[PDB]
């Protein structure tokens, strides 16, 4: 198993203008990230406190918004995840810059995507 | 089955 620790804690290191977080609630994520009313392309980067080795993708589709976290950079390949019905736990950032045109966006919708309309 | 996430439910 993994879920088993992890109580109140808090960590956010940033010295730029950095689109990265950790433990946001998913679940009530999409409440607050899920008012833009943009395409499938405005997308976060945060994962969790809780899962040790959990990182997660953030979209913001034109109905909703989701959250892709499983695998993080291992040691048996990189960026390790997908979508609800994807298998793409390979490389992302470098990806995702010159993919960003036409990359593994959202499951069945607008793939291309850019940032988020949250803080800055 | 309980959790949510994605790729699986985590």
């Amino acid at each position: 198993g993994s879920p088993a620790s992890g109580t109140s804690l808090s960590a956010a290191i940033h010295r730029t203008q950095l689109w990265f977080h950790g433990r946001i609630s998913r679940e009530e994520s999409q409440r607050l990230i899920g008012q833009q009313g943009l395409v499938d392309g405005l997308f976060l980067v945060r994962e969790s406190q809780r899962n040790p080795q959990g990182f997660v993708l953030s979209l913001c589709h034109l109905q909703k918004v989701k959250h892709y976290l499983i695998l993080p950079s291992e040691e048996e390949g990189r960026l390790y995840f997908s979508m609800d019905d994807g298998q793409t736990r390979f490389t992302d950032l470098l990806q995702l810059v010159e993919f960003h045109q036409l990359n593994r966006g959202i499951l069945p919708c607008l793939l291309r995507h850019c940032c988020t309309r949250v803080a800055l | 089955p309980q959790p949510e996430y994605v790729n699986q439910p985590d």
